[PDB]
């Protein structure tokens, strides 16, 4: 039944207001937690993301970040009245130093995050599992966002932990030490989570400029599209169906080998339904900067939104699969899985979302890593790492098991 | 707003030594395989 | 075929379940005497649905050697294994299986119930007479029919009254049986019995003394 | 007497169950709140339908039953729905955290927890029998619940309740949906009950739901369709059960003359009519006789005409006549030519149910005078586990998902044990294709 969110740092707290914003319009909930909704299939599943005393539904989200200016800018927006303010754990100083998240500031922040997620999770009867966003170029929802984890996973290690994760690209933010950052977080995540959804800043800049033709992207309009993915993506979760209908059957059906758990996600539109079969697929609709021509599919799961035929929409999926055999892995029978609700998303009549485990992903991968690697060689900025506790071999652990990612993934891709 | 970096690795040629320019004015972690033994 | 019935019999110690079950089977079909013996022993088998097939094949067969350890597999803990030696019984038509059988009729469940009681029409002993008029009040309806058939088959006339009795059941199939069967015995006992149920007897009793009279005249 | 409890295992087998109950109630005169007004008796009634109802002292008919979920979902619309009152509380138990189409956490992690109080209400259930003649277990071969926890059931039943009869209705799966998993959970399945298993009803979900379009004019048929469709089914085969007749065919003399050998305990079952309520003339006996032997109606998808015949039963009900039967027989004998195996005995077990179909009200079957069953014992079913096995094969021989399972309490050596048994199945049926 319930999941407990938590937002971390800058990138978390700023793509987890707008899934609170985009999720609450959605289900009916004004900004002062009333329902002032017409449908009872809103109301449907409403416990997985709200607590209720009565009158009034709350978001059980937990907010952190070692800057406070953070949690001020988040109060001072539309639904920054629907969070409990006792869930806003917010510290003084933030710095990119994924170290300082993980070990020092972030870390003696950590048990008192933990004491809210404690009291979330005791009133909670069946409590799914945990949902974090985060960036991985930064130090607070990086470093402390995985150090969440790790903590959070050996308290509930019988509880699904899923994250959507936001790889750094050069192409939008200027701070060098990303690669390092994103690397060992990318670390935590292969050994501490079950599902993370790859949410590539390249990708959200390279759609923003190409294909939306806005030509002065900002934060905001990245921010778009990130919230109207991860709507999507969380639709089996907030609405009766079958398919993916909680965190441990997504889990279980999406996920053949433990480590190969990251996902790719995608969109159309950025408006039938072959349109929106053929665009799904299509390498200029995925948030993460792969071509998905360039990898095979080990599972997919679609979620259609919109009224449309249950009927046009088996044919289409049928036929997408047919089409291009070639890309998907031929030793997982039916690896393809269809959602389809009635409740389109805000502004649209119909839309479908994405969430593919490609062996693609490796090239996002082999990005961040060729990038570490250029840094590590030259030993830049090891210093204020290893100055604040951290070993250098955590550096060397962390590029090993990336790069055994990638091989893992290029096996899968190659096989018979 | 968006403040971008890149052209490629040149640009962290470039920050070394910027780096080196404001000096001139002047823990047990995790293990490969580890999440793989909650599987057993 | 001798080799063939060689074959089936060696079968009949397999390791596997299934083999020895389907040469029990097969050389029910077969039906050689030289079977018997080694089918008597597969009657004596830890598997149930070996022993039921080993039981039918007996039957089929119908060796009087196998009448003491078909008698045995009436008293066995699974039903399928009693059906299948009730059957078997009957078929073979042995009348040490009569007191066995007569017990039979008291069995927890249906089917054999139900075989014991055409097994025993099938012997057509007159000592089963007592126990198959008790089984003409039957719980199921099957049984009642099974019952009344073979009081018929076996004719005697302490039959009569409570054959009557079944030309008022609830079930058609059952009073159409107990019609045929006061038919088949006939006589003083039944033609007197049916002439009283033409004037006073009412519904399909009346209507099967009535057609009694007119197809047993002079 | 004879009683029987129902075990309704996961989502499909309690929504199957639901098809059923509802079902059996209509045909027997029971209304929702358990009470039979046509019952003479107040604390039995007819002592014949009492196989599959108890009877209280108040007068209230109560489902033989037991519903068990992993999850509370499904089982909390059968407490607050139209029969909330039929069943008694007790008698639907369920977890919080389900399987997750996961077979070892039906099976050992999650199955376990809930295990002991299904036994003890077993154990109650059984103590209000007079003669219980055994159990018919409704579950989905797929599914985590479905899967594991029933043959944890099926395992726990062997020790004190071995002597008695434990069929299956079982729910094949097909992906128009499926669950990547469920060819796993389901030859992980058929291996653990094998053994305690008597017969196996399987009912192909593709074959229910391309009978709904094309014999109901269904554009897209929902659970509820394929419940009513099944249930319907169900009812046939337990009829003989729960109706008093003569020529009604007991349990026991089916289950035997239908499945006498151990392993392959599979039988294809055809329904024959299937007609939409939109539309009627009379269907004669010798019409929805004919009708069996039409591969659209079977309830799996296969071919009787590739395999060979062990045994074949006929299960007719309502305005049908012995006579009528025995020329219908005759003549498909003189046109389809069916094959059986050259030591089996030939011949079909005829077994007619006096009641006719009810149809559920608002359902989308017409009300028809004479029905049929058809439940025949051929090789041809290896074809449908050649599908699952093959399908088992590709994601195991590159161990893709074994790793949930092996996180759940079992061990990897059950998936090759499992697929061995399997593979020694399809065997056994090539064997007697002799
Ligand atoms: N005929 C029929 N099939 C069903 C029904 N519900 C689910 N199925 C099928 O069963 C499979 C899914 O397994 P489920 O029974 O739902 O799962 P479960 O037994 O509850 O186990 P968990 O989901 O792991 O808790 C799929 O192949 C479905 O198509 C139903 O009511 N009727
Ligand atoms: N998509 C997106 N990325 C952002 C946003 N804000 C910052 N980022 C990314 O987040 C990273 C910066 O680290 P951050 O977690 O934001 O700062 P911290 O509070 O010191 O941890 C870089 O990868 C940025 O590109 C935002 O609102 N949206
Ligand atoms: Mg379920």
């Amino acid at each position: 039944r319930e999941i407990v969110h938590i937002q971390a740092g800058q990138c978390g707290n700023q793509i987890g207001a707008k899934f609170w914003e985009v999720i609450s319009d959605e289900h009916g909930i004004d900004p002062t937690g009333s329902y002032h909704g017409d449908s009872d299939l809103q109301l449907e599943r409403i416990n997985v993301y709200y607590n209720e005393t009565g009158n009034k539904y709350v978001p059980r989200a937990i907010l952190v970040d070692l800057e406070p200016g953070t949690m001020d800018s988040v109060r001072s927006g539309p639904f920054g009245q629907i969070f409990r303010p006792d869930n806003f754990v917010f510290g003084q100083s933030g710095g990119n130093n994924w170290a300082k998240g993980h070990y020092t500031e972030g870390a003696e922040l950590v048990d008192s995050v933990l004491d809210v997620v404690r009291k979330e999770s005791e009133s909670c009867d069946c409590l799914q599992g945990f949902q974090l966003t985060h960036s991985l170029g930064g130090g607070t929802g990086s470093g402390m966002g995985t150090l969440l984890i790790s903590k959070i996973r050996e308290e509930y290690p019988d509880r699904i932990m899923n994250t959507f994760s936001v790889m750094p690209s050069p192409k939008v933010s200027d701070t060098v030490v990303e690669p390092y950052n994103a690397t060992l977080s990318v670390h935590q995540l292969v050994e501490n989570t079950d599902e993370t959804y790859c949410i590539d800043n390249e990708a959200l800049y390279d759609i923003c400029f190409r294909t939306l033709k806005l030509t002065t992207p900002t934060y905001g309009d990245l921010n778009h599209l990130v919230s109207a993915t991860m709507s999507g993506v969380t639709t089996c979760l907030r609405f009766p169906g079958q398919l993916n209908a909680d965190l441990r059957k997504l889990a279980v059906n999406m996920v053949p080998f433990p480590r190969l758990h990251f996902f790719m996600p995608g969109f159309a539109p950025l408006l039938t339904v072959p349109e929106l079969t053929q665009q799904m697929f299509d390498s200029k609709n995925m948030m993460a900067a792969c071509d998905p021509r360039h990898g095979r599919y080990l599972t997919v799961a679609a979620i259609f939104r919109g009224r449309m035929s249950m009927k046009e929409v088996d044919e289409q999926m049928l036929n997408v699969q047919n089409k291009n055999s070639s890309y998907f892995v031929e030793w997982i029978p039916n690896n393809v899985k269809t959602a389809v609700c009635d409740i389109p998303p805000r502004g649209l009549k119909m839309s479908a979302t994405f969430i593919g485990n490609s062996t693609a992903i490796q090239e996002l991968f082999k990005r961040i890593s060729e990038q570490f690697t250029a840094m590590f060689r030259r030993k830049a900025f090891l210093h204020w790492y290893t100055g604040e506790g951290m070993d250098e071999m955590e550096f060397t652990e962390a590029e090993s098991n990336m790069n055994d990612l990638v091989s893992e993934y290029q096996q899968y891709q190659d096989a018979t | 707003p968006i403040k971008a970096a890149i052209t490629f690795e040149d640009y962290l040629e470039e920050q070394i030594q910027l780096e080196e320019q404001e000096l001139k004015q002047k823990q047990p972690f995790l293990k490969r395989g580890e999440g793989l033994a909650r599987f057993t | 075929d001798p080799e063939k019935v060689e074959m089936y019999i060696k079968n009949l110690q397999d390791d596997s379940t299934l083999v020895r079950s389907i040469a029990a089977a097969a050389l029910g079909k077969i039906g050689d005497e030289r079977a018997v013996e080694p089918l008597i022993k597969a009657l004596k088998d830890e598997d149930s649905r070996v022993r039921a097939q080993a039981a039918g094949a007996l039957g089929q067969i119908g060796d009087e050697r196998a009448v003491e350890p078909l008698i045995k597999a009436l008293k066995d803990e699974d039903p399928s294994v009693r059906y299948r030696a009730a059957e078997a019984l009957g078929k073979i038509g042995d009348e040490r299986a009569v007191e066995p059988l007569i017990k039979a009729l008291k069995d927890e469940d249906t089917t054999v119930r139900r075989i014991a009681a055409t097994a025993l029409g099938k012997i057509g002993d007159e000592r089963a007479v007592e126990p198959l008029i008790k089984a003409l009040k039957d719980e199921d309806a099957a049984v009642r029919l099974t019952a009344a058939r073979a009081l018929g088959e076996i004719g005697d006339e302490r039959a009569v009254e409570p054959l009557i009795k079944a030309l008022k059941d609830e079930d058609a199939y059952v009073r159409r049986a107990a019609a045929q069967a006061l038919g088949k015995i006939g006589g003083e006992r039944v033609r007197a019995a049916m002439e009283k149920l033409a004037e006073t007897g009412t519904g399909f009793a009346r209507k099967v003394a009535v057609n009694y009279l007119e197809t047993h005249k002079s | 007497m004879r009683e029987c409890i129902s075990i309704h295992v996961g989502q499909a087998g309690v929504q199957i169950g639901n098809a059923c109950w509802e079902l059996y109630c209509l045909e027997h005169g029971i209304q929702p709140d358990g009470q039979m007004p046509s019952d003479k008796t107040i604390g039995g009634g007819d002592d014949s339908f009492n196989t599959f109802f108890s009877e209280t002292g108040a007068g209230k008919h109560v489902p033989r039953a037991v519903f068990v979920d992993l999850e509370p979902t499904v089982i909390d619309e059968v407490r607050t729905g139209t029969y909330r009152q039929l069943f008694h509380p007790e008698q639907l138990i369920t977890g919080k955290e389900d399987a997750a189409n996961n077979y070892a956490r039906g099976h050992y992690t999650i199955g376990k927890e809930i295990i002991d109080l299904v036994l003890d209400r077993i154990r109650k259930l059984a103590d209000q029998c007079t003669g219980l003649q055994g159990f018919l277990v409704f579950h989905s071969f797929g599914g985590g619940t479905g899967s594991g926890f029933t043959s944890l059931l099926m395992e726990r039943l062997s020790v004190d309740y071995g002597k008695k009869s434990k069929l299956e209705f079982s729910i094949y799966p097909a992906p128009q949906s499926t669950a990547v998993v469920e060819p796993y959970n389901s030859i992980l399945t058929t291996h653990t009950t094998l053994e305690h298993s008597d017969c196996a009803f399987m009912v192909d979900n593709e074959a229910i739901y391309d009978i709904c379009r094309r014999n109901l004019d269904i554009e897209r048929p929902t659970y509820t369709n394929l419940n009513r469709l099944i249930s319907q089914i169900v009812s046939s085969i337990t009829a003989s059960l729960r109706f008093d007749g003569a020529l009604n065919v007991d349990l026991t003399e089916f289950q035997t003359n239908l499945v006498p050998y151990p392993r392959i305990h599979f039988p294809l079952a055809t329904y024959a009519p299937v007609i939409s309520a939109e539309k009627h003339e009379q269907l004669s006996v010798a019409e929805i006789t004919n009708a069996c032997f039409e591969p659209a109606n079977q309830m799996v998808k296969c071919d009787p005409r590739h395999g060979k015949y062990m045994a074949c039963c006929l299960l007719y009900r309502g305005d049908v006549v012995p006579k009528d039967v025995n020329a219908a027989i005759a003549t498909i004998k003189t046109k389809r030519s069916i094959q059986f195996v050259d030591w089996c005995p030939t011949g079909f077990k005829v077994g007619i149910n006096y009641q006719p179909p009810t149809v559920v009200p608002g359902g989308d079957l017409a009300k028809v005078q004479r029905a049929v069953c058809m439940l025949s014992n051929t090789t041809a079913i290896a074809e449908a586990w050649a599908r699952l096995d093959h399908k088992f094969d590709l994601m195991y021989a590159k161990r893709a998902f074994v790793h949930w399972y092996v996180g759940e309490g079992m061990e990897e050596g059950e998936f090759s044990e499992a697929r061995e048994d399997m593979a020694a199945l399809e065997k056994d049926y090539e064997e007697v294709g002799v």
